[PDB]
C-alpha cells in the first residue's frame, strides 16, 4: 500500500512506539498570578553628635 | 502615516509626518478581554510647538 | 573493497569518560566532549563543559 | 495547568476561552502525551498485516 511506513517517537532519551501519532486542536485554559506587593515600617532615627 | 483610519479616518495631523506601528500584545484575564492571543497597539508621535 | 570512514575534526580538546547513575537506578553510558560546551541528550539530564 | 478539565498541573484559578494546538501520541495508556522537542523516525518493514 502507498504508505510511508511505521512511526517511532524518540523523545529525550527514550524510544517509544505510537499507536496513533497525530496533531489536533484542543480546548484549553490559562492562569495568571497577580504581580506586586508593598511595605512600610517604623524606624528609629537618632543623632548622637554632629561634625 | 498621514490618515490613521483607526482613530477618525484621515484629517489634519498636528504632527509633521510622525510614524506608525504595532507592538507586543497583552492577552488574558489581566487585560480582561478574554482572548489568549496577543493584541496589537497603535501609536503616534507629534513634533509640536505650543508657544 | 576495504572501506575507510574518515572525519576532519582538525582539532584536539580534552575530554573524559563518564558513567551516570539515575536516582531510579538506571545506568547509561556516553562520552561528553566536556572541553567544548557540547550538550549530550539522554533521559532528563545533560552534562557540559569542564576546565 | 488545566486541559479539558483534566488536571495537568494543579494551579490557582484559570480562565477559559483558548484553543490549543500541540502534537501528541498515544502508547496504550490513559493520559495523552504532548511534545515540543521530539525526533521522529520512519522505518518500513515487511509485515503480513501491511499488505
Amino acid at each position: 500500500v502507498h504508505k510511508p511506513g511505521e512511526v517511532v517517537v524518540s523523545y529525550g532519551g527514550m524510544r517509544v512506539r505510537p499507536k496513533c501519532y497525530g496533531f489536533s486542536r484542543m480546548m484549553a485554559t490559562m492562569e495568571v498570578n497577580p504581580p506586586e506587593q508593598r511595605i512600610g515600617q517604623c524606624t528609629g532615627c537618632h543623632l548622637e553628635c554632629i561634625n | 502615516s498621514n490618515s490613521f483610519s483607526d482613530d477618525w479616518a484621515g484629517k489634519m495631523d498636528r504632527a509633521g509626518l510622525g510614524f506608525s506601528g504595532c507592538s507586543d500584545g497583552c492577552g488574558g484575564a489581566a487585560c480582561g478581554c478574554f482572548n489568549a492571543a496577543p493584541s496589537c497597539i497603535f501609536w503616534r508621535k507629534w513634533v509640536e510647538n505650543p508657544h | 573493497g576495504i572501506i575507510w570512514k574518515v572525519s576532519p575534526c582538525a582539532a584536539w580538546v580534552p575530554s573524559a569518560v563518564i558513567e551516570l547513575t539515575m536516582p531510579s537506578g538506571e545506568v547509561r553510558t556516553f562520552h561528553p566532549m566536556s572541553g567544548i560546551p557540547t550538550q549530550v541528550f539522554k533521559g532528563v539530564s545533560v552534562t557540559y563543559l569542564g576546565s | 495547568c488545566k486541559i479539558d478539565g483534566i488536571v495537568f498541573n494543579q494551579c490557582e484559578g484559570e480562565s477559559l476561552p483558548q484553543p490549543f494546538d500541540v502534537a501528541w501520541m498515544d502508547v496504550g495508556h490513559s493520559h495523552k502525551i504532548i511534545m515540543r522537542e521530539h525526533k521522529t523516525k520512519w522505518v518500513q518493514e515487511s509485515s503480513s498485516k501491511d499488505f
